[PDB]
């Protein structure tokens, strides 16, 4: 969908694609429909509408857009094709507001339809945290829908682990807001530990390197194993603090640097870090 | 810890086993702080307040440092106790805090 | 955005409002009800003797007050440390967890108002009786 | 910028000063804790010190200030450049939330009202045409 | 409206309400400071102002719409209650200036009567002024 | 809002502006004139020898400067505390109160320019003579 092409063609492009997508799912294939983007499709449509003298509304967009855009996304889904067999069309649509405003067209109407939103965050990117997906502003509507697949095929504690990590990240967010006011000097050891582990979650888990030959893809089996290394370090961290272990002693714990490079390991040598973590804390229970 | 007091008292702290040093003026006493500070081993110096009427300026002068002895003025001379320098230390400390020269 | 014209104009049409908050949901508190933005804009018209039970308003007032104090104390714990909290404040801190664990959380389950008041009184026992400022003595003797 | 600045702005502001307030009452509690270990220190001090004056009897003396000196040692200066600490601190801190609060509201002033002379101008172009 | 009150009810209506408002204004300022530095440093003079400020709030500002009497407060009753409060104020500040413990004034017997004055439907209320003065004298006696 | 287009466009049409402020009125200072936002666009054309008095511009300049410094110091007092203010700053702090109590406030009363300059010199005495940067020595000797 180039600029020299009529607004008409770009408008029809998502419909031509979705139809081709539905065609392949009919065979019993799972197809992905990636739409660069609908902001530009709504601008091409607004050009056609204004030329037809249809009444402009908000940002001069025609009234008809919301029902249409919704109708598009409704054609997505996993079905039982004609003559049995299952196939599906998953849609990933790009959102490009006129400029950060994140209102109309694109964003506003889209975020109301779609069930999932992965918010690339320019500040997360500048900070070199990849993928640059904001774990606080992104959302999905399927956690409970897919938890049993993970529990049965990958790990029995998938849901409990992600809920626990999210509560960690949630707590960090609240703590950082307060610190923004009263500074970090008054922070108790318990709160410093939560920030320490919260930071490890962000750097060792949330951040992924798309450019690394290994971390470019993280198999399900590897995802849970890294999660349990982090969550196990958390429990041990809170347990050590409760026994008056200096947080400074935990912060420079040797295993931490290994946990930081775990995303780069392509072998289960990663779950070995759990035992390496426990003994190391014991060496910290020894020195007291 | 060292103690800096008038010579008679300083003598008495010594007989009790403590490290008392005798002085008879604000200046003499600051000198004593500086010798102790340079000489190095003390974590705290308790000074008769009659001999340390300005302990912030006192720190100020000792320097350069390097890790300092806590410096603790403790009350004197003889007629300075037979006041109560408590009532007014308290007037100052509450004004100090809340801001309000309260009518005590 | 609760100030968007749609939700904002809807408030006037209600007798009770239950406001859910993403922040609260992200802390794992479900149901994710904002206890300082949910109102019986008309609650008093549907409670008391002959409707629910005579102690309903007092219990609701006391739970709301204790939960709000308990939530603020979570901030104070972060400021000073858990061990520096007074014995009385520790009880209010703990009450906030009890309110969330036992009153807010339901294992999907149809609680009668009698069941809900019972849980409310059970958690209230965690607080010193001398600290129940919003429950008249008549109700303490009859229901505590 | 525009919208979004809108609400995180002032809850940095409002939620973030609700808890600067709250460090304020915290420290006047410390107020009352500190000042009461303040005078009593004072007490024995005044005390057998001059028990020292009329002065074996060597300890009516260091016995004196082993008690006398210790007590007012902790209490006397540990007890407050750290007391007068606690509370001298956290208040230039409700200064943060204070004038800096004026900050968020000239900021917020500036545009849910400015952003509006505007949703409405553009209406106005082919709203008027 | 001050002249209507001065001519028909009481010559000191405006001065009395200005004085009560200055009391309430001073209380507001005092409570702001106390919110910071606590109430322990408060002088007797400032504790007296809070004591009388509180009586104004509880005995005057607050009115019981549900009480058969206090549901309506006639003009004549409004000024009489004001003068009992303002007279207690002057006497309070006068007693403090003569080293009377505020604790002694705070538990003064007439205070409980001043608190229930809004419930009296008879001028028995202005009698409280003389009852206040003699009681302070009994406090000038004991010193 | 003094930046609203109406009041803002009116400023150019004036030779003297007297700006009143709610904040000042709420401090009980009447008339509630902002001494650092009231100007004489044409003031210099109506003052001096043969009009008011030769020291009028110098006195006006010094009072304006001292009042502006005094008002900023009210902010500094809030930041550091009253006791941490220098002796010199304390004088400027006090001058701002004196300016408000005695110069701004009039008990309704028709002050001649001679009366107004006299009050001005009386309050100026609160400042160190060495701190009167905007009054030439000729005027200090003759009028102080
Ligand atoms: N250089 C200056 N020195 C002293 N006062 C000045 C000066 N410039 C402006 N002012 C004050 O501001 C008033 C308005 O200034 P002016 O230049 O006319 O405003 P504008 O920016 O609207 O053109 C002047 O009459 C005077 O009182």
């Amino acid at each position: 969908n180039t600029s020299n092409m009529p607004v008409a063609a770009r408008e029809a492009s998502i419909y031509v694609g979705v139809t081709i997508a539905e065609y392949f799912r009919d065979q019993g294939f799972s197809v992905a429909l990636m739409a660069d983007s609908t902001s530009r499709w709504a601008e091409a449509l607004r050009e056609i509408s204004s030329r037809l003298e249809e009444m402009p509304a908000e940002e001069g967009y025609p009234p008809y857009l919301a029902a249409r855009l919704a109708a598009f996304y409704e054609r997505a889904g996993k079905v039982i094709t004609l003559g049995g067999e299952e196939g599906a069309v998953t849609i990933v649509g790009a959102v490009s507001p006129p400029g950060g405003d994140m209102s109309e067209p694109v964003t506003q109407s889209t975020l109301r339809i779609v069930g999932a939103f992965w918010r690339l965050d320019a500040s997360l990117a500048f900070r070199r945290h990849f993928p640059a997906i904001n774990w606080n502003g992104s959302y999905s509507l399927f956690t409970s829908a897919l938890d049993p697949w993970y529990r049965e095929n990958v790990a029995e504690d998938y849901p409990e682990l992600r809920d626990a990590i999210s509560e960690l990240l949630q707590r960090e967010a609240g703590l950082q807001e307060i610190v923004q006011l009263v500074g970090p000097d008054a922070l108790q050891d318990a709160e410093r530990l939560v920030i320490e582990v919260g930071r490890i979650i962000r750097e060792d888990f949330l951040q992924q390197n798309a450019y690394h030959e290994v971390d470019a893809y993280c198999s399900m089996k590897k995802a849970y194993g890294i999660m349990k290394m982090i969550l196990a370090f958390y429990k041990e961290a809170e347990a050590a603090i409760k026994r008056g272990v200096s947080i400074d002693e935990i912060l420079q714990l040797p295993v931490l640097e290994r946990i930081g490079r775990a995303r780069y390991v392509s072998e289960e040598e990663f779950p070995a870090y759990f035992e390496e973590a426990m003994k190391e804390i014991q060496g910290a229970f020894k020195a007291l | 810890m060292a103690v800096i007091a008038d010579p008679e008292t300083a003598q008495g702290f010594r007989l009790a086993g403590l490290e008392g040093y005798g002085a008879s003026s604000a200046e003499e006493a600051q000198s004593l702080l500086e010798t102790l500070v340079e000489r190095g081993g003390y974590a705290l110096v308790a000074v008769d307040e009659a001999l340390l009427p300005d302990p912030e300026r006192a720190v100020e002068r000792l320097m350069r440092g390097r890790d300092l002895p806590v410096l603790l003025p403790i009350a004197g001379l003889k007629e300075a106790f037979q006041g109560h320098d408590v009532e007014g230390y308290m007037r100052e400390l509450v004004r100090k805090t809340i801001g309000f020269d309260i009518k005590l | 955005d609760r100030t968007h014209p749609i939700p904002d104009l809807t408030g006037y049409i209600t007798e009770g409002q239950i406001q859910l908050s993403r922040e609260l949901h992200r802390k794992g508190i479900y149901p994710p009800i904002d206890p300082l933005p949910s109102l019986s804009r008309l609650m008093n018209n549907g409670v008391g003797k002959g409707k629910t039970r005579e102690d309903h308003k007092q219990v609701s007032d006391q739970l709301y007050s204790a939960y709000a104090n308990g939530v603020d104390i979570r901030k104070l714990v972060a400021i000073i440390g858990e061990d520096a909290l007074t014995e009385n404040d520790r009880r209010y801190l703990q009450f906030a967890d009890a309110f969330e664990r036992f009153f807010i959380n339901q294992g999907q389950q149809n609680r009668s108002i009698e069941e809900s008041l019972q849980i409310a009184w059970a958690l209230l026992s965690m607080l010193p009786q001398g600290e129940l400022k919003r429950i008249s003595k008549d109700h303490i003797g009859k229901y505590y | 910028m525009s919208q979004v600045s809108p609400t995180r702005m002032n809850l940095l502001q409002r939620r973030g000063q609700l808890r600067l307030a709250q460090k304020g009452v915290d420290l006047l509690k410390k107020k009352r804790d500190a000042l009461v270990a303040e005078f009593f220190g004072l007490v024995r001090e005044a005390m057998e010190a001059r028990k020292a004056l009329d002065q074996r009897y060597a300890e009516a003396l260091i016995r004196v200030a082993n008690t006398e000196t210790r007590l007012k040692k902790i209490g006397e200066e540990i007890k407050k450049t750290t007391r007068r600490v606690n509370a001298l601190e956290q208040v230039v801190i409700p200064g943060i939330r204070a004038q800096i609060r004026f900050i968020q509201q000239v900021l917020e002033q500036r545009e849910r009202e400015d952003t509006f002379r505007l949703k409405r101008i553009k209406g106005k172009i082919e709203a008027r045409e």
